[PDB]
């Protein structure tokens, strides 16, 4: 039974259900169980055996009146069939993941019954004072490891996707090679040049480098580091944003947005006027790899709408770090408009707080 | 703690299975099992003949054929061929 425990309310049951486990306990079938078509160890395709495969497949067969694959000769015979390895691999993507031969191939013979794959039910949620009517559905399934025989295999890992905090790490690492609008009368080139830059939803976090002074080459390095913990979801791949004001949700962000990126910057010369010389404005949750080089500081990479190519994990990279251009804050024009190198990663998938620790 | 599991795991194939977009990873490219949904216990599927070969589901009353004054009440489940 499913019920609401609120902190302002009383826990009044959602829904109801009855389940007979006696249907489940004495199945010959075995679809009582989620049973997917990839062979592991571990994870959504791992192995569930009590017994060794080649003692499992004999007792399941009996049940079946069928022939078990215990040879393992060159032609295995499958209720007098031939049966191999390379006839299961074929047809598959590659299994990075396959296994001990007697078990990969007790997996993918049981795949050969007319059994159920790996499936999630969505149950509906019956009020006790609306027996018949649903007040919603949930999504689960039921796995029995029985202990008749052996102990059969682990259940599968579903440790839950709900909100993050990645630790995106806005290092600026210096500036250099300074474009500017508003020019000197003088042919001295001097301006209150800085960088400032957050990440979206992140505004009242603000942030920017200090004032260089008596600096004509841009001579000097911060190493200033701004932090913007951003919500995202690698299985989903989505852009989302934390410190949502879904106050309803303490799960993952979700919500529509336009297949762009666009922040409020701009320059502020504290000694002149603001000069649209250029902002920094990239998606971090769709980012393309960092550029390693200055030659790539040219019209034909300036394409934001021409690199959607990276719907790929950077969070396997120690570091996502490079170069960048800048775009004159009129909108989100294909023009170069000032450069930045920094740092701009996404890793807190598998490291949040350890990988920072090599930097800060 | 495995880092290929941000492709191959259940959750990125949870999302993938449910098809929404923009919200499937890139498990679409890993050729994965489509999740198969379910209204009802698993155990009522016909294909295996809702389970109940092994043994089926009967009941018991206290009511009689002799006599109209008895309560044909339910006693309890009884599971056999």
């Amino acid at each position: 039974t499913l019920y609401d425990y609120d902190l302002l309310s009383k826990d009044e049951k959602i829904g109801e259900t009855v389940v007979d486990l006696e249907n489940r306990l004495l199945s010959k079938f075995g679809a009582r169980c989620g049973l997917p078509q990839t062979y592991c160890v571990s994870g959504p395709n791992q192995w569930r055996d009590q017994l060794r495969p080649s003692q499992l497949l004999h007792l399941f067969c009996q049940q079946h009146r069928v022939k078990a694959p215990v040879y393992r000769t060159d032609r295995v015979m499958f209720q007098d069939k031939e049966y191999s390895i390379e006839e299961i691999e074929a047809g598959r993507i590659p299994n990075p993941h396959l296994g001990p031969v007697e078990e990969r191939l007790a997996l993918h013979v049981l795949q050969q019954q007319g059994l159920v794959p790996e499936h999630v039910e969505s149950r509906p949620l019956y009020s006790p004072l609306q027996p018949d009517i649903e007040q919603g559905k949930l999504q689960m399934w039921v796995d029995l490891f029985p202990k008749a025989l052996g102990r059969p295999g682990p259940p599968f890992n579903i440790t839950p996707r709900r909100a993050r905090r990645f630790f995106l790490r806005c290092i600026i690492w210096n500036t250099r090679d300074v474009i500017l609008d508003d020019l000197s009368l003088t042919g001295e080139k001097m301006s209150d040049i800085y960088v400032k830059g957050w990440m979206i939803g992140f505004e009242e976090h603000k942030q920017k480098t200090d004032v260089h002074y008596r600096s004509l080459g841009g001579e000097g390095n911060f190493n200033w580091r701004f932090i913007f913990p951003f919500d995202y979801l690698p299985a989903e791949q989505v852009c989302t944003i934390a410190k949502k004001d879904a106050f309803w949700r303490l799960d993952k962000t979700e919500s529509k947005i336009p297949a762009r990126v666009v922040f409020q910057i701009w320059d502020n010369d504290k000694f002149s006027f603001d000069d649209f010389l250029g902002s920094l404005q990239l998606d971090l949750n769709r980012m393309p790899k960092p550029a390693k080089t200055a030659k790539k500081c040219s019209l034909d990479q300036l394409d934001d709408a021409f690199h959607p190519e990276w719907f790929v994990s950077l969070f396997e990279q120690k570091t996502v770090k490079g170069w960048w251009p800048c775009v004159a804050e009129e909108g989100e024009k294909k023009i170069l408009a000032g450069k930045l190198e920094m740092t701009l990663e996404i890793v807190a998938e598998s490291e949040h707080e350890e990988r920072p620790a090599g930097q800060g | 703690p495995i880092q290929e599991e941000e492709f191959i795991d259940w959750w990125s194939k949870f999302f993938a299975s449910i098809g929404e977009r923009e919200k499937c990873g890139s498990y679409l490219e890993k050729d994965f099992d489509t999740l198969k949904v379910y209204d009802t216990q698993l155990e009522n599927v016909e294909a295996f003949e809702g389970l109940s070969d092994f043994c089926n589901t009967f009941k018991l009353y206290r009511g009689k054929t002799q006599e109209e004054t008895e309560d044909p009440s339910v006693i309890g489940e009884f599971k056999g061929l």
